[PDB]
């Protein structure tokens, strides 16, 4: 449960926040991610290192947010033809135009190998996602136990 | 009567510090017992949850 102003104010400690909008998909539920942009590079670096070495927490739910530098994916320029190197290997990779792979040929077999490798990659990524999800679910089920134990130990101290 | 009382006042003056110490000790003990009661209650609740 997050809001744009929540990220705007929470990260306002490290510096001025020009924009802080939670990445939200079409339906409206949060996607579990967000984008925050500062004004100065030193402020962003300080926030990044403080969050990495520290535990920046947002709400009552004691789950801090992981902070990493933003990679910038651009889709405006794309890639024009003239900015390609157009060197020798480009001609090597442009001997024949794009087309379907003829069944029973070498191209079809090697494409089968590539598709199998890609499917195995997807299966491994899904397995990692499942492991992370189960670990998080197990970690969430013990909210009350750990909190009560810490209360016990602190107050007995 | 005057002498007996002169003595009663003198005696009651002597317990200035002792009664104060007793009162402070007693209030500290009451606070300690109520905190220990909280301790046992929340500890057994935590044990049941575990």
């Amino acid at each position: 449960y997050v809001s744009n102003e929540l990220l705007e104010e929470a990260f306002s400690v490290f510096g001025q926040v020009e924009r802080a909008v939670v990445i939200v998909d079409d339906r409206g539920r949060p996607s579990g991610k967000g984008i925050v942009e500062f004004s100065g590079k030193p402020a962003a670096r300080k926030a990044l290192d403080r969050c990495s070495e520290g535990s920046f927490l947002l709400t009552t739910f004691p789950r801090p947010v992981t902070v990493e530098p933003m990679d910038q994916l651009d889709d405006e320029e794309g890639l024009p033809e003239k900015l390609v190197i157009k060197n020798q290997q480009f001609h090597k990779e442009r001997e024949q135009p794009p087309r379907f792979a003829q069944p029973g040929s070498f191209e079809y077999e090697y494409a089968m190998r590539w598709k199998a490798l890609i499917e195995m990659e997807k299966q491994q990524q899904d397995q990692v996602d499942r492991n992370i999800k189960e670990a998080r679910e197990k970690l969430e089920m013990e909210m009350e136990a750990a909190r009560h134990e810490h209360q016990v130990m602190l107050m007995r101290q | 009567v005057e002498k007996n009382m002169k003595d009663a006042k003198d005696k009651l003056e002597s317990e200035m510090e002792d009664a104060y110490h007793e009162h402070q000790a007693n209030l500290l003990r009451q606070d300690l017992m109520r905190r220990q009661e909280e301790l046992r209650r929340m500890e057994e609740l935590h044990s049941q949850e575990m």
